[PDB]
RNA sequence: ACCUGUUGUGGUGGAUGUCUUGGCCCAGGUUCUGAGGAAGGACACAGCAGCCUUGCGAUACGUUCGGUGAUACGCAGAUCUUGUGAUCUGGACAAAGGAACAGCUUCGAACGCAACUGGCCAGCAAGGGGUCCCCCCGAGCUGCCUGUGCGCCAGUGUUG
RNA sequence: GUGACCUGGCGCACAUGGAAUGACCCACCGAACUUAAGCAUAUCACUCAGUGGAGGAACAGCAAGCAACCUCGAUUGCUGCAGUAAUGGCGAAUGAACGAGCAGGACCCACGGCUCUUCCUGAAAAUGGGCUU
RNA sequence: CUCGAUCGGCUUUCGUUGGAAUCCAGCAAACCCUGUGGGCUAUGGAGCAGUUGGCUGUGUCUCGGUGCUUCCCAGUACCAAGAAGAGUCCUGGAAUGGACCCACGAAACAGGGAGACUGUCCCGUAUGGCUGAACCGUGUGCUGGGAUCACUGGGAUGUGGCUGGCUGUAUCCCC
RNA sequence: GCAGGUUUCCACACCAAACAGCGUUGAAUGUGGGUCAACCGACCGUGAGCCAAGUGGUAAGUUCACCGAACAACCAAAGCUGCCU
């Protein structure tokens, strides 16, 4: 709902923030880097606990 | 001298003393030392009561009452397994020891 | 027990080795001289540099000669001035070159090079 | 328990003296055998080092007798000389033996004259075969130090006596 | 953290242009957002062309 | 052009603030930019704009400490940011003068009897 | 055509072989945290960055200084070269000189009181700003136990 | 004349304490599974878990000790005593110590293995104290 | 502010050294006499009487050395780390592989890297150099000789102090 | 509109990656936007209840005890107000 806590709302953004791909130039650093970003939440699939 | 000491915690707990005892209670009257008086650290006499090793000498059971409830006011056959501890005594004793060579 | 720094561990020197910075990389990176430049300087070997001159001396690429255009330490790689190679399409770029394969035919010769040939050519 | 004729087990082992994964253990390993040989050696010889010029144990011991009826005869070093040895050797001060490295024990005493006259002629062979720098380098020369044992001071290994047991051999 | 008051007396240190009313949302991200509503005397868009927005 | 330490440590605090506002100013402008999307050679300038900001904040904070350290020097009771960096233990560790610290009678026995060099020929 | 089989071949599959910046084990040394704010937790911080980093804190993938001495690099962009000088590195880290020692949001032992609150638009207040007042911002101080000292006191406690 | 002490308090200043740490340590507290072919004393075990406190080590420590000897001479650790003496439904099992041999008996501890208090002396250890310099 | 002592993983800590500018005090700061401090430390002690030894600023005039700096003369040293990428040829994408006569190092054949199997390709290793820290060469440093300075031993003779042993006592010692 | 969700809201691009038991669409994917308060609410207290404090209990921390202006104690908690200064 539109009821929150500061605290919550801070941290409800830094999770829209993270919710984010991979740049494309980052498969291109030599030693072989990350293909796609593993760690990305969809609100669909799990929740976030807070 | 354990409740005083945990009560005065920047403090240094040498000796108690019994002074009282009615029905209910008993009484102690206990010596503690501020080892950050400049007195304190200055006089040899009681100085390495400001060494970090002497903190909570009546937890740790270093203070008299403590040496006597350890059994260490005996020494020799009546305080057998009392040194270096009761529990180091046991462990010394219960080890079992594995040489290079056995 | 072994005295410190001086351990032949396969695992550590190879951790050593994959994981060094750029200033050891440098002289991870070091080229031998020619014999003009050795009896010149009586000095063996030095790291290689941008701005001097290599003979390749090994690989597919041996006997041919430029000078050193980039140092690309992540790599462990040299570029030559004119060791090219077409992409797919016309874009010519660098072959990186090891530089164990190449030696040294000149030098850049700044302040702090000099005084590292001087340095190490009196004889000790 | 055997179905043959071997002794009763009395094995001993009742109380986890294993580390598993739920037990810590009671087995110490003496691995560090070996290492520590040479440790120790090398901390003994920076002893040497140390307190250079002098005997690497360093204070004269007795010579006692081993204590039960079983060890009567075997003889060993003690802790300390008794006063009376040192006076009878020609020591009166007790601190100042200790500092030119005799050792004391007054909690020793001589039960017989025999301990009181071997460990009075230790200590007067000692002080004999003993050269005392002087201090301050340049006062006072004792007797018998003759200005070069001062410029040789030798560090023996062992304390120029025979064994401790070679009393009662 | 900043206050409307803070942010009135910011733009008018800035940009010396009078604050008539300051507005503030913490936009969902976790940034701050502030309108600025000049007196009208001022003019946003005559501030705009010296700030650089065109 | 940017701005270097030991340029700017010779300059003096009134010198400085004016330099610490035109860097301000001209990384708010970046800043602008990066907004009203320019160029690179004004995307980048961001960084180094920055971090000679940081270099004059250090300039002059640790200008001001050093004064500081010259007025407190001989004065007891420093600030707590000016007394010796040591680790908690060390700052309660007993002194040395007074863990050397002796009764009469252990210095009039250490006086009476030297420890003697001796060796056994 | 279907089935069964045998070969050849192609798929699905990831066994094998070889290695390894990893582990495990033994030996040696040290144990070096914190109210001057620790360990942990948040929120921030990159031109293109989400994660990670024993990265970092509004000076925010870094600041001063030293050692090194031409790179760094996945793209670009101006700085940089017989040099105040790129990069990497060193506990903000060497100077033997009591010379030098920057900064560090926020919860947390967590310290004005609270807090599922960035609340009480806390009290006091150096200063800065808008106009003596007044208004806004506001560094900093205010935690408890215990010790010592200083100031003010309390008592039909003992006395003068 | 409106005090001097004693005993308590409030505020301030200068300081300690607090919390953390998959090893070791000190003090407590404290099981049961298990074993006994059952089970209850016993065993696991004076262990696991729990509480408190540290240090680079901790604890112990120059005898109100060992012994009965031709005595020894802090404590600690190792070898060994010793699976012995002894305890135990004298069942299952448990179970030391001293002698003796070593390491140590240099060092950042020492009045070089002691000392406080007792006891002797004693005008507080003697040209006031404080803040800056 | 000086003066001394202590510290160096350092930038201190302490002091009844003395001085100036000051403030409390006024029988004289404040704790403390319900005792701070000294003596002894039980195989001994204290007192008293007497002897025999040693440590210490020593007032004073003697002699030598070591060196903090500086100056001259002379010599030495200032740090790295060896040996074929040999003339060739062949195979190979790439030689560390193979063939031809001749080569060399090793106090270094521990390792790791490099386009494959290397002692002589690179880092390194063994060794060396430092560890007064300076790891440096129109600038230094070290040694030796010589000189000035900086500093400490050996003899005068009042001390200021101390302090060990030994003998005797009539005196006593309370854990 | 609550709790919960936490950007799913809006627009554009996009469905030949996958999901939606189709696929020119979508809560999908990618990009970029959007949430303005003296008056609506938290915040102010108070209720049931809780914490610190005070004191007590424990070998000892505690999710140990008490919350007592109806109602406690072993308790020196009125730091505020008027005038003078």
């Amino acid at each position: 709902g539109a009821i929150k806590t500061l605290k919550q709302k801070l941290k409800y953004g830094k999770k829209m923030k993270q919710n984010r791909p991979i740049p494309y130039w980052v498969r291109f650093k030599t030693n072989s880097k990350q293909r796609y970003n593993e760690k990305r939440r969809h609100w669909r699939r799990t929740k976030l606990k807070m | 001298e354990g409740r005083v000491g945990k009560h005065c915690g920047g403090l240094r707990v040498l000796n108690s003393y019994w002074v009282n005892a009615d029905a209910i209670y008993k009484y102690f009257e206990v010596i503690l030392v501020d080892p950050m008086h400049k007195a304190i650290r200055s006089d040899p006499e009681i100085n390495w009561i400001c060494k970090p090793r002497q903190k909570h000498r009546e937890a740790r059971g270093v203070t008299s009452a403590g040496r006597k409830h350890r059994g260490l006011r005996h020494k020799g056959h009546r305080a057998t397994k009392a040194r270096p501890s009761v529990r180091a005594n046991w462990k010394r004793r219960n080890l079992v020891k594995f040489w290079r060579y056995r | 027990v072994n005295k410190v720094g001086k351990s032949g561990d396969r695992r550590k020197a190879r951790k050593s080795y994959f994981t060094a910075p750029s200033h050891v990389r440098r002289v991870i990176m070091s080229a031998r001289l020619s014999k003009d430049l050795r009896q010149k300087y009586k000095v063996k070997s030095l790291p290689i540099r941008k701005e001097d001159e290599v003979k390749v001396k090994r690989g597919s690429h041996k006997g041919r000669d430029g000078k050193v255009i980039a140092c690309y330490r992540l790599k462990y790689a040299v570029h030559i001035d004119k060791i090219t190679r077409e992409k797919a399409n016309g874009q010519t770029v660098q072959i990186g070159i090891h530089p164990s394969n190449v030696e040294i035919t000149k030098l850049k010769l700044d302040k702090d090079r000099k005084k590292l040939l001087e340095t190490k050519g009196r004889r000790k | 328990v055997k179905k043959g004729n071997a002794p009763v087990p009395n094995a001993h082992f009742h109380k986890h003296w294993n580390p598993t994964g739920s037990q810590k253990g009671h087995v110490r390993c003496f691995f560090k055998q070996g290492p520590q040989k040479k440790i120790r050696r090398a901390r003994r010889q920076k002893k040497a080092a140390a307190v250079f010029p002098r005997p690497v144990k360093g204070p004269l011991r007795p010579i006692v007798h081993c204590k039960s009826q079983r060890f009567n005869m075997k003889t060993r070093l003690g802790r300390g000389f008794t006063t009376l040895e040192l006076k009878t050797a020609g020591l009166t001060d007790r601190r100042y033996a200790r500092t030119i490295g005799i050792s004391v024990d007054r909690r020793r005493r001589n039960h017989c004259e025999e301990s009181l006259a071997l460990n009075a002629e230790r200590i007067k062979t000692y002080l004999s075969k003993l050269v005392l720098f002087p201090l301050k380098a340049g006062k006072k020369l004792p007797e018998g130090v003759t200005e070069e044992d001062i410029k040789n001071p030798v560090q023996s290994k062992q304390d120029g006596f025979p064994k401790a047991s070679s009393y009662g051999k | 953290r900043a206050n409307k008051n803070q942010i009135k007396t910011a733009v008018r240190k800035m940009y010396d242009i009078k604050a008539a009313r300051v507005n503030t949302l913490i936009r969902p991200d976790g940034l701050k957002k502030a309108y600025v509503k000049l007196m009208p005397d001022n003019d946003a868009l005559d501030i705009a062309n010296k700030i650089g927005i065109l | 052009p940017k701005v270097k330490a030991h340029e700017i440590r010779q300059l003096e605090k009134k010198d400085l603030l004016k330099q610490l506002d035109d860097l301000k100013t001209e990384l708010a402008q970046l800043r602008v930019a990066k907004q009203t999307s320019g160029a690179a050679s004004k995307l980048c300038k961001i960084k180094i704009v920055r971090r000679s900001i940081a270099r004059v904040l250090t300039v002059l904070n640790m200008k001001e400490k050093n004064t500081l350290r010259k007025l407190y020097k001989n004065k007891k009771y420093k600030p707590l940011d000016l007394r010796p960096k040591k680790t908690k233990k060390e700052r309660l560790a007993l002194s040395i003068i007074d863990r050397r610290r002796k009764t009469a009678r252990q210095k009039k026995i250490l006086h009476a009897y030297p420890m003697r060099k001796y060796y056994v020929k």
